[PDB]
């Protein structure tokens, strides 16, 4: 990848690991709480500015900042329409059974592809540089696993033919 | 029909809170200095400036000032330099990150690189933690 | 229950009321918090039973104190405590509704739930807006609400008898003395 | 199942369990029941009468009027021979069982029974092979498309014959694995001997539809199949039309398995994912 | 000198004048009392009558008493009666929350950096048995964070948010007197703004004083750090770097200062005299940490059924002793004042302590 | 009513 | 718990906490004879078919005591007679088990011992553990007594099936 | 000629099978599933990854029973469901092979347990318009279905929208009250012990009780209860010394045939004719945690609804479910009722005297037909309303705002 995927991965990286500093903050504007401020997205005092690492019109990613959470917004770069039904398909699976993950979200951001979620429940029950290095590998490995999935769905039609064919 | 309207409406201060020019630039480009049109491109920042023209100028200007770059002396253009202006320039090319379309991709991960060995972590933080909008 | 336990109505009852005054919390707008439940799962914690086991409450933990305002979620059919209050208030005189409105307290244990005031004050302050100026925002801004919220909510009533009791202990007129008691046509002795 | 059976089970069982109990005295147990296939057609089972002693079968053919108009007298008698009545139902086939005579035979008669739209279909491509074994005249071409917006044309001319078929997708999402799905199956040859050649066009259509008003447009794909009489033959000819039938629902049925394959992949996939992700929480 | 007390993280710590006993915040509705034993230490008493998060902490070197600030919008003064604890009530009018406090150097009252966009001071009274707040809210515009206080206990400096570090200006006639001639300004009464920061330089996470009382050094989520010298015509210094964001402030000698936070080890900085500039200081508590590991064939299988067989718990940042020690709360002193500070204490968000020193690395 | 009583 | 104790007036005497309630033995021991074939064993040996197969028992009355402790001592000889041969072979291991030393209650080795009570004085001690043993000896011969049948000379199976549903799920041993 | 839609009642028993406008549920098989599973050991890591087309090399329904290489396993346990694949897997055979309908062209009525979890639905629902792409959905409690059937057992000219269904279950067994077509949210409960638990006891009773029986011939042995073989009984401890005393006239035979040597084996009926159907008015025999009657459930949650409601529902009590099938069960039930609110009348009479006698309240369970399904009949009047066309979710609204259109409940609201 250092010709191709390595500078865009360092930069992600750098951003994501000087924007994963997190603190505990009580809550500022609804009586005593704790809750993520990110999502909530009531006062502009603590948000930070989003920031975007991408190369082409159809790949991106996003990243946010706040004191209590930190959001990264992911876009895959998907070229036919059975890569996008493909990718929906695993990323909804992914989503059946994110809770074990404690770390992904429920839905993707309206208009993105998957989206991750960081807080400071999660920083410190949790290691630090390893949650980066997930997200980094997962960036990576889609387009194995998608390739890997046309590669077998191609597979299973060639030996339904093959399998009807013999009869005649 | 109650909840449903904000209430939003408060008091309480929800923190309620010099242009670039161009023929400099182009003297620059067409005599060759590279340095000095990177130079002349991060001067007069539009650090107090309520108008899209001015950004969309200077996001322009610079933008076009990397890309003619070629990838054998970005480490001294970055070298002469110091370090406010190398955090300007980062926030430069962040700014005009965003910007899609005509390659300007790889030029900007060269720099975004250069950035980080020699600016370090401490100008992502300090680009991510500026209300201001340059 | 949904969530796929079974429980019985013998002891855990007394068990659910720990976990109840731990996690179990109100909140500030219905629309977002809900949204906040169904795209994330930070807000998911536990409790250690005395059996050591282990269970998961990250979205039941928030609906169930939104039965004050909304007693239509267990076949009630209340009108919620906060339009209740205002109702109230309105129905009395004029000179009496904004002394009211600036001196208001909050006791009982059950009132302390983390967020009932601002949830009360944030639905007070929509009546006011929508029942009287009809939207008008400009003339809400001066409107000022107080909440009395002692620290010490969870036992205020014996403070209070025991300060009329300094008071009220030297001088025998006040109680219902035993004397009376043998004697008919008695009773509602006071009033 | 793999190939899409052509016997329906419904109509199997539900004779099955009307003839266990058939020699239990007067029993008429009054049925009147409504079902549904593949190709959109409609049954319905439903005594004539209050005569329950009686029990009649009807089909709803899109494509009647094709078969009215070509004539049936071959199967009017090969297949089913005294107990077919005229049209009741929409003026279409429709056959009924006499309780009253001793019926002899129990599984022969439910299997005839069972393949009630492939035998009607078979009243036209079996003339076709016919006509061009027997040496007449090659008969006219003809187009019979059926419930679905797709069309089907054949051409017998002599020394061979030949079918083409006209494909449809609705959903957006099918159409792109559809075409996936068929551009393999006119190159799948390794695994066959006595096979015929398989060729797939969705540009250019053949130029014998240019005439024939059959299924013309831009998202529409071209399937053709070679006839040899190696392979249409007295012997094998059943299995081809059950094949050729049986395509467009096995299509389909394979689709819907390569989808639940996929997802099992996926899911699959998942566990490893998380197994990676575990490495972030401490000992 | 790394020590563990508790596997979760701790919020915040208080220490005797002795140095012999610890107070520790087990992220849980209580706190406890770490008591010195040889070279050990051991658990002695347990505070509990908190149904709210404790945030904040402190100790009174004298009157040995011990304050919770925390959530519930109250606040508890401890103290001790014979072999036991109690609790003394304090009433604070807050309606959102309080993270921070700190007494004061005559013991005379204190203050809580309130989350409610209010700092409350409060005072002893003999009369109704309670402790009385005032409040202080002009020019307060977000929440404050970090509060320190000056020799004489008439200056603050409350952090906050707001990219502001501001001084004030608090004197309560009842239980305060004139204070002597300072440079800073008048000494005008409770309730007022003073200077505010010179300009926008992130936000505040902590402050220092000097006993000269001519100096005032803070640090923000900017990777920046501050310096106010008072002593000439309000002279500000400077100075960034590539370090992650600083979460604590103190110095040693008037020049001298002292940092840590997510960069996971100290770091430290001094000033200049008339240059008015200041330096860097790299890793001055030590020279490097090492790794280690073990074969553990029980975990060699374990391991695979959730993670790879072949991973472990190895990281990038055993080297520099950035593996466990993650992120740094705040700062202490541990002998005389900000004068010499001999040893230098730190607390951390892993759930434990660690001591270090100035002298014996001998430069 | 508008302003005194309810209705 | 439904199927709970009955036939306990209050005129009923105690010792510490069980009732002193009549049983009806040719034996010997601190109790007197009841005319009426009614006792304590007999209901005891009736509800036993149903009691096991509850989970719960709420002791509404000093009877319920005795009757839990009558069941759970039948559970014991249900199981030791199961590998009867002979109905004098049974009558002697029922006496033999009868005349033995168990857990008394308010001693270790006694479940439930909490709800029992714990004996002061000397005199109780011996009072109980003679009550204990002629209700032992008791219920012993009333087990014997149709456990067996006149054909086949063996413990019905009907009657053994329950000797794994041990009562609250565990018996004295 | 508008094709009909389809009708089907999935459930963890015998899932009911057909389409709308009949009057028999025509299919009715097992939920069995084979797979071609064997024993693997990375089992949590690839489950099963079938190489090649061996994925669908798996059959369904009775015939895979019989099948002794491979791995019955039933998807469904008491409505919630582990792993849907199988459940999927089941949906696609039998809508290919038994139903033979096309997706596209036809709208699928479910029906799931009230218990059943939003996401469950919400997912199920996104399977089906996904890969099946099916214009229409609808899901619904199967309660109403049940009231729907009641109707036929006389006067169905009179309509009678009030009453209350206790329905039975594999594993599940409810209680839903119909006030005039609107039912009670809040005043629902959900009842573990089941049909099936009743069994698991009766075999564990007989493996001690009884020998001459295979391991393998379990459950066939175990079905004397589907047969004549258990009948309800007024009184526990009496009929227990009836047999205890007699134990010659009232215990029966078994004559099974084995499946495997051809060999007849046969073992005596015991205690166990009356004891598995009593479980359900004592369910604390098999879960410990559910120590609680029914009747007196039912008398509970028929108190806990509006004044104006309670007295007609008493009178329409429904007897719909194959585990209800076991006689004497609604005299019981009646008796049960009738007692209890006697009791309770009386006793607020006590308190305030009066010469007065209140009409008594009138208690009547009603015994007919369609007991072993009461949920197909509904499912066909639901397909045959036009409304249903309209009311049933569409395509474009899963389109974008995704599968939460089928997340709506009976039991909750905001
Ligand atoms: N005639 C019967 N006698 C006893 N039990 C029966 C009888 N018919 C069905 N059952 C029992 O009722 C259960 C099936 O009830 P059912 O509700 O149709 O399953 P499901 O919940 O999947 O719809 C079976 O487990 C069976 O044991
Ligand atoms: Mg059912």
């Amino acid at each position: 990848m250092t010709a191709t995927l390595r500078p865009y991965l360092s930069a992600v990286r750098a951003t994501l690991q000087a924007a994963l500093c997190l603190e505990n903050f009580s809550s500022q504007v609804v009586e005593r709480h704790n809750k993520p401020e990110v999502e909530v997205r009531s006062s502009k005092e603590l948000l930070l500015q989003p920031v975007t690492i991408s190369r082409n019109e159809k790949e991106k990613v996003l990243i946010e900042g706040s004191i209590n959470s930190v959001r990264v917004s992911i876009a895959v770069k998907q070229a036919d329409e059975i890569e996008k039904i493909l990718c929906h398909k695993f990323m909804r699976f992914m989503m059946m059974r994110a809770e074990n993950f404690f770390i992904l979200r429920r839905k993707p951001v309206e208009g993105y592809d998957i989206s991750f979620l960081i807080t400071n429940f999660h920083t410190e029950q949790m290691y630090k540089h390893k949650l980066v290095d997930f997200v980094i590998h997962f960036m990576e490995e889609i387009d194995k696993e998608i390739s890997e999935m046309k590669l077998s769905v191609n597979a299973r039609a060639r030996i339904v033919a093959e399998e009807f064919l013999k009869n005649f | 029909r109650f909840r449903k309207v904000d209430v939003g409406e408060y008091d309480e201060n929800k923190f309620v809170d010099a242009g670039p020019d161009e023929g400099e630039v182009d003297s620059c480009l067409r005599q060759g200095n590279m340095t000095a049109a990177l130079q002349a491109a991060l001067k007069n920042p539009p650090i107090n400036t309520k108008s899209q023209a001015v950004k969309d100028r200077a996001g322009s200007i610079v933008l076009k000032v990397l890309i003619s770059f070629k990838a054998n002396d970005i480490e001294k253009a970055v070298q002469s330099l110091d370090k406010n202006g190398v955090d300007l320039l980062m926030k430069y090319i962040y700014k005009g990150f965003e910007s899609p379309s005509d390659n300007s991709s790889a030029v900007l991960l060269q720099w975004h690189e250069k950035a980080l060995a020699a600016g370090g972590v401490g100008s992502i933080v300090r680009v991510l933690t500026a209300r201001k909008t340059v | 229950l949904l969530r796929g336990y079974a429980f019985n109505h013998s002891a855990d009852f007394e068990t659910v009321r720990m976990i109840k005054e731990k996690l179990c919390y109100v909140g500030y707008n219905i629309e977002q918090e809900q949204k906040l439940a169904l795209e994330t799962t930070v807000l998911v914690e536990s409790y250690t039973l005395p059996d050591g086991r282990i269970i998961k409450v990250g979205g039941e933990r928030f609906e169930a104190p939104e039965a004050l305002f909304q007693p239509h979620l267990i076949n009630v059919e209340g009108v919620g405590v906060a339009e209740l209050l205002f109702n109230t208030i309105q129905a009395a005189d004029i000179d009496t509704r904004s002394e009211f409105y600036k001196h208001i307290v909050l006791s009982g244990g059950s009132t302390m739930y983390p967020g009932l005031p601002s949830r009360l004050e944030r639905e007070l302050k929509q009546l006011y807006l929508e029942r009287v100026l009809k939207g008008d925002v400009e003339k809400l801004s001066k409107f000022k609400i107080r909440i009395e919220d002692p620290p010490r909510r969870k036992h205020m009533v014996f403070l209070g008898g025991a300060v009329l009791a300094d008071i009220m202990k030297d001088k025998d007129n006040f109680w219902m003395t035993r004397q009376e008691y043998q004697e008919k046509g008695v009773r509602v002795l006071e009033k | 199942m793999i190939l899409l059976e052509v016997n329906n089970r419904i109509i199997e069982e539900t004779l099955a369990l009307k003839f266990e109990n058939a020699a239990a005295g007067n029993k008429p147990e009054a049925v009147e029941v409504t079902f549904a296939d593949f190709d959109g057609v409609l049954y319905h089972i439903s005594n004539p009468n209050g005569d329950k002693t009686k029990v009649m079968v009807s089909i709803s053919l899109k494509f009647y009027k094709e078969l009215q108009a070509h004539g049936a007298d071959e199967l009017l008698k090969r297949v089913y021979g005294s107990y077919l009545v005229n049209p009741e139902s929409g003026y279409n086939v429709s056959l009924l069982y006499d309780l009253e005579n001793l019926p002899a035979s129990k599984d022969s008669i439910v299997h005839q029974a069972g393949m009630l739209k492939r035998n009607c279909f078979a009243s036209v491509f079996e003339k076709y092979f016919q006509f061009q074994e027997e040496g007449k005249e090659g008969e006219n071409r003809a187009v019979i498309h059926y419930r679905d917006d797709e069309t089907m044309y054949v051409e017998s001319k002599k020394d061979r014959v030949t079918v083409v078929f006209s494909t449809v997708f609705k959903d957006d999402d099918d159409v792109v694995i559809g075409k996936v799905f068929m551009q393999e199956f006119k190159e799948g040859r390794r695994a066959s001997h006595t096979a015929p050649q398989v060729l797939f066009s969705h540009r250019e259509p053949p130029l014998e539809l240019k005439d024939t008003d059959a299924a013309v447009g831009d998202n529409i794909g071209y399937i053709t199949f070679v006839l040899f009489p190696r392979h249409t033959n007295a012997s094998a000819r059943d299995n081809t039309i059950n094949l050729i039938h049986t395509f467009r629902d096995y299509l389909h049925y394979h689709i819907k398995c390569s989808k639940a394959y996929i997802h099992t992949r996926m899911r699959a996939k998942t566990s490893d994912f998380l197994k990676v992700l575990n490495r972030a929480r401490p000992d | 000198a790394y020590h563990s007390f508790l596997v979760e993280p701790i919020s915040c710590h208080a220490w005797n004048k002795d140095r012999t006993q610890i107070a520790i915040c087990p992220n849980n509705h209580e706190v406890h009392i770490y008591e010195k034993s040889g070279n050990k230490w051991v658990q002695v008493h347990e505070l509990k009558e908190h149904n709210g998060q404790v945030t904040g902490i402190d100790w009174a070197p004298d009157s040995n008493r011990i304050v919770t600030c925390g959530t519930d919008r109250n606040a508890y003064v401890w103290t001790l009666k014979g072999r036991t604890w109690k609790p003394t009530l304090v009433i604070l009018r807050i309606n959102r929350a309080a993270r921070c406090v700190r007494w004061a150097p005559n013991e005379k009252k204190f203050a809580v950096g309130s989350g409610s966009r209010v700092i409350s001071i409060c005072y002893f009274e003999q009369e109704n048995d309670w402790w009385v707040c005032k409040h202080i809210k002009k020019p307060i515009r977000s929440t404050v964070l970090s509060l320190d206080w000056h020799p004489n206990s008439v200056l603050l400096a409350a952090g906050s948010c707001d990219f502001k570090c501001r001084i004030f200006s608090a004197y309560i006639k009842e239980v305060e007197e004139r204070p002597a001639p300072t440079p800073w300004g008048s000494k005008m009464p409770f309730g007022e703004l003073m200077f505010e920061s010179s300009s926008s330089c992130g936000w505040v996470h902590g402050v220092c004083f000097s006993a000269n009382g001519s100096r005032v050094a803070w640090v923000s989520h900017d990777s920046t750090v501050c310096l106010a010298d008072a002593d000439k015509k309000m002279a500000v210094a400077t100075l960034a770097s590539e370090t992650l964001p600083l979460l604590a402030v103190t110095f040693i000698t008037e020049s001298s200062l002292v940092a840590a936070g997510h960069d996971c080890f100290p770091v430290l900085f001094t000033y200049d005299s008339a240059a008015g500039k200041l330096s860097f200081g790299g890793r001055l508590d030590v020279p490097k940490q090492s790794s280690q590991r073990g074969l553990t064939a029980r975990e060699r299988f374990q391991n695979l059924d959730k993670k790879a067989s072949s991973e472990g718990s190895a990281a990038a940042g055993a080297g520099l002793d950035s593996l466990h020690k993650n992120s740094v709360s705040q700062i202490s002193v541990l002998s005389g004042g900000k004068a010499k500070c001999s040893q230098f204490c730190t607390t951390g968000m892993d759930g434990g302590m660690s001591i270090w020193d100035v002298r014996s690395l001998e430069s | 009513w508008x302003a005194x009583c309810p209705a | 718990p439904a199927y709970h104790s009955s036939l306990m007036d209050p005129d009923t005497k105690l010792i510490g906490n069980m009732a002193l309630l009549p049983i009806r033995s040719q034996f010997k021991g601190p109790a007197p004879r009841e005319t009426k074939d009614t006792d304590i064993v007999d209901e005891a040996i009736y509800y036993f078919k149903a009691n096991v197969f509850f989970k719960n028992y709420e002791i509404k009355n000093e009877a319920d005591r005795t009757l839990i402790y009558i069941t759970l001592y039948i559970s014991e000889c249900l199981k030791k007679l199961q590998k009867c041969n002979s109905k004098s072979q049974g009558e002697k291991e029922m006496y033999t088990l009868g005349i033995t030393n168990f857990p008394i209650p308010g001693e270790p080795g006694f479940p439930l011992n909490a709800i029992y009570a714990k004996p002061a004085n000397k005199q109780e001690d011996e009072v109980m553990r003679a009550y204990l043993q002629q209700l032992r000896q008791e219920t012993g011969l009333r087990l014997c007594e149709k456990v067996f049948d006149p054909q086949n000379d063996k413990p019905s199976k009907w009657w053994t099936c329950f000797v794994k549903r041990q009562f609250m799920n565990k018996s004295l041993s | 000629g508008r094709l009909p839609a389809c009708v089907v009642d999935c459930g963890t028993g015998y899932t009911k099978l057909g389409y709308a406008g009949n009057t028999e549920p025509q299919f009715i098989i097992p939920s069995c599933i084979a797979i071609k599973e064997s024993a693997k050991v990375g089992d949590q890591a690839q489950r099963r990854v079938m190489k090649g087309v061996d994925d669908l090399d798996f059959f369904i329904g009775d015939e895979a029973i019989e099948k002794p290489t491979y791995a019955t396993k039933w998807p469904i346990r008491h409505g919630i469901v582990e792993d849907w694949d199988l459940m999927e897997r089941f949906m696609e055979q039998v809508i290919f092979k038994y139903l033979r309908a096309e997706p596209e062209d036809h709208y699928f009525l479910l029906t799931e347990p009230p218990l059943n979890t939003p996401e469950n639905r919400e997912y199920t629902a996104e399977i089906m318009f996904e890969s099946f792409n099916v214009p229409g959905l609808y899901i619904a409690v199967q309660a109403v279905l049940a009231l729907a059937a009641s109707w036929t057992s006389r006067q169905v000219g009179e309509r009678t929208l009030t009453g209350t269904v206790i329905d039975s279950g594999d594993g599940v067994t409810h209680v839903i009250p119909v006030a005039e077509g609107y039912v009670i949210g809040s005043c629902i409960k959900h009842i573990p012990i089941a049909g099936r638990d009743i069994t698991y006891f009766i075999q564990q009773l007989l493996r001690d009780r009884e020998v001459g029986i295979p391991p393998e011939q379990s459950l066939e042995t175990a079905k004397a209860v589907k047969e004549r073989y258990s009948y309800v009984c007024p009184d526990l401890v009496k009929e227990f010394n009836k047999y205890d005393t007699d134990g010659s006239k009232w215990i029966k035979q078994y004559t099974g045939i084995n499946a495997i040597s051809k060999k007849e084996f046969s073992i005596d009926v015991g205690y166990e004719r009356f004891l598995g159907p009593e479980i359900f008015f004592h369910p604390e025999f098999a879960n410990p945690d559910f120590t609680q009657p029914i009747s007196e459930v039912v008398d509970e949650v028929i108190q806990n609804c509006p004044i104006d409601v309670r007295r007609p529902l008493y009178k329409n009590i429904v007897l719909s479910g194959g585990s209800t099938m076991f006689r004497d069960f609604g005299r019981r039930l009646q008796r049960d009722l009738k007692r209890t609110v006697d009791a309770r009348l009386k006793l607020s009479e006590e308190l305030s005297g009066g010469r007065l006698k209140p009409k008594p309240i009138d208690v009547q369970v009603i015994t007919h037909h369609m007991q072993r399904y009461a949920v197909w009949f509904g499912g066909s009047m639901l397909a045959s309303t036009p409304e249903f066309y309209q009311v049933c979710h569409t395509k474009k609204d899963y389109e974008e705002i995704g599968p939460s259109i089928c997340r709506h409940n009976p039991v909750f609201g905001v």
